[PDB]
RNA sequence: AGUAGUAACAAGAGGG
RNA sequence: UAUACCUCUGCU
C-alpha cells in the first residue's frame, strides 16, 4: 500500500523507487505491488551494501560510522537504484 | 538461474519467512547482516499482516475546433471520421 | 511497352497554377483519415491535428 | 537519453570514475573527490 | 462561392469551399469534392496492396520512438512567445519553458508525443502566463549619466489570444 | 540627384 | 531649436 510503504520506508528509498518505477508508465497509486517490491528490493540492496568496507591488507570488515575516509573502501557497489545509463 | 545461465552472476535469494538460498550455498556476506536482513524482511511480513497501452485524445477546446474544421453537410469530427 | 504499334502517345509539359492557394486543409483531413482507415484511433486522431490546425489557420 | 537532473548524472559518475580510477587503477585524492562530490551535493 | 462561418473559439470569418458548387469556367477554383478525393485515395489504396498498412505501421514505430530532440532540427519556426521567427531549438525551448512555468510538463518524460499532448491541453488554460522583456533606463554616477538596461514584465494572455498565436503562421517575401 | 521597382535605400539606435 | 562631439550596430 502507498501509505504503508511511505510510512515503513525512508525518503531515499521512496524517492529512488519513485524514480526507477517511473519508466514504463505505471505509478504507486495503481500498481502498489511493484512499488513495494522495488522499495524492498532497494532496501535489501542498501542493507546488503551498507557498513561493509575493505582494509589496506585486503581484509573484509564491517563498521558503524560509514564515512569511508581514505583508509577504507566500500566492499559492495550499489548498481540498482542508479539511472539505467 | 534458468535464465541467467551462461553468465556467471552471483544469485542470492531471500524470503519474507526467514529461509534463504544463495549460489552454491557459499555466503560471502557475514552472518550478522544476513540475519538482520532476514529480521527486516520478517518485520515487513508482520507489518504487512497487521496493517499495456497508448492513448491520445482531443480536449474540449480542440474538439470543438475539429468539429468546426471539416466539410459542409457534416456536424461532428466523429461523424466525418465514420463517413 | 504497354501500348500497341497502332497507338499515339502525347506528353504534356505541365504546371499547376495557384497550387497552394487552391489546396484545402479539410481535404488533407479527409486524406489523412482515409489513409489511416483501420488504424488505432489515437494514431488516427494524432495525425488529423495538423489538417485541422491548418483549417483554422491565421496569418501574420 | 535520460530523464534525470543533469547534476545528479554528473555526480553519480564522478563517484565511480574517482573510485575505479583508484580501486583498479591515491585514496587521499579519492577522498578529496568524494568530499567535493558530497560538499556540492549538500548545496540544494 | 463557399460557405462563411464565424469560429466559436476565434471569431474568424472562416470560408469553406469544399463540397461547394462545381465551377463553370477555366479560372482557378478551390471547390474540390470530398467523395471524389476519397475515390482517388481509395483507388490509390486499391492499386498498391498494403501500402497504407506498412506506411502507417512505420509511422507508428516512428511516433512511439521519436524523442523531443528531433524538433530542434529543421528550419526556423514562428515563435508565438516572441511574435518573431526563431531557430527551432530556441522557439521550442521557449515554448517548453512557458509550458513549464504554467501547468504543463508531460514533455519532461522525453518523448515527442508527450510534448505533443501538452499542446492540446494548453488550449484550455485561458490565462496563459508569459514573460516579456522591455528597455528601462537607470542613472549612473562617475567618479552623472543615464544608462540603458533591460527589465522583465509578466503578462497573461486570453484564450482568444493564445489560440490565435498558436494558429498563427508568419509571412515574408521570398527573395 | 541617384540607386532602384509593386517598396525600400539614400544610415539606424542611444548619450532626451 | 541649432551646431559639434561620444558610444552600439552592418543578415537579427
Amino acid at each position: 500500500m502507498e501509505n504503508f510503504v511511505r510510512t515503513n520506508f525512508n525518503p531515499m528509498i521512496l524517492e529512488r523507487a519513485e524514480k526507477t518505477m517511473k519508466e514504463y508508465g505505471e505509478n504507486p497509486q495503481n500498481e502498489g505491488n511493484k512499488f513495494a517490491a522495488i522499495s524492498t528490493h532497494m532496501e535489501v540492496c542498501f542493507m546488503y551494501s551498507d557498513f561493509h568496507f575493505i582494509d589496506l591488507e585486503g581484509n573484509t570488515i564491517v563498521k558503524e560510522n560509514d564515512d569511508d575516509n581514505a583508509m577504507l573502501k566500500h566492499r559492495f557497489e550499489i548498481i540498482e537504484g542508479q539511472e539505467r545509463n | 538461474a534458468s535464465k541467467l545461465k551462461g553468465e556467471n552472476v552471483y544469485i542470492h535469494i531471500f524470503s519474507f519467512d526467514g529461509e534463504e538460498m544463495a549460489t552454491d550455498d557459499e555466503y560471502i556476506l557475514d552472518e550478522e547482516s544476513r540475519a538482520r536482513i532476514k529480521t527486516r524482511l520478517f518485520v515487513l511480513r508482520q507489518e504487512l499482516a497487521t496493517a499495456l497501452e497508448e492513448e491520445f485524445s482531443y480536449p474540449p477546446t480542440f474538439q470543438r475546433l475539429a468539429n468546426q474544421s471539416l466539410p459542409p453537410s457534416f456536424k461532428d469530427y466523429h461523424q466525418f471520421k465514420a463517413y | 511497352a504497354k501500348s500497341t504499334d497502332e497507338e499515339l502517345s502525347y506528353t504534356i509539359t505541365g504546371d499547376n497554377t495557384k497550387w497552394n492557394e487552391n489546396q484545402n486543409p479539410r481535404i488533407f483531413l479527409a486524406m489523412v483519415l482515409r489513409i489511416t482507415a483501420g488504424q488505432p484511433e489515437w494514431f488516427r486522431d494524432l495525425l488529423a491535428v495538423a489538417p485541422i490546425m491548418f483549417s483554422n489557420k491565421v496569418a501574420r | 537519453i535520460g530523464m534525470a537532473s543533469m547534476l545528479d548524472a554528473m555526480l553519480s559518475r564522478a563517484r565511480i570514475d574517482a573510485r575505479i580510477d583508484l580501486e583498479s587503477g591515491s585514496s587521499q585524492d579519492f577522498s578529496e573527490i568524494t568530499n567535493t562530490c558530497k560538499a556540492i551535493e549538500a548545496l540544494k | 462561392r463557399g460557405i462563411w462561418k464565424t469560429n466559436s473559439e476565434t471569431g474568424a470569418q472562416q470560408l469553406n469551399p469544399i463540397d461547394g458548387p462545381l465551377p463553370e469556367d477555366n479560372e482557378p477554383s478551390g471547390y474540390a469534392q470530398t467523395d471524389c478525393v476519397l475515390e482517388l485515395i481509395e483507388g490509390l489504396d486499391r492499386s498498391h496492396p498494403g501500402l497504407f498498412e506498412t506506411a502507417c505501421q512505420e509511422t507508428i514505430d516512428a511516433i512511439q520512438q521519436t524523442r523531443v530532440d528531433k524538433l530542434t532540427q529543421g528550419r526556423q519556426t514562428y515563435d508565438w512567445t516572441l511574435n518573431r521567427n526563431q531557430p527551432a531549438a530556441t522557439a521550442l525551448a521557449n515554448t517548453i519553458e512557458v509550458f513549464r512555468k504554467n501547468g504543463y510538463k508531460l514533455n519532461e518524460s522525453g518523448r515527442l508525443i508527450d510534448f505533443l499532448k501538452d499542446v492540446l491541453l494548453s488550449f484550455e488554460n485561458d490565462s496563459m502566463e508569459v514573460t516579456t522583456h522591455f528597455q528601462k533606463k537607470k542613472r549612473i554616477r562617475d567618479n552623472m549619466i543615464t544608462q540603458r538596461t533591460i527589465g522583465k514584465k509578466r503578462v497573461k494572455l486570453t484564450k482568444k489570444n493564445y489560440l490565435i498565436r498558436a494558429l498563427t503562421l508568419n509571412t515574408m517575401t521570398k527573395d
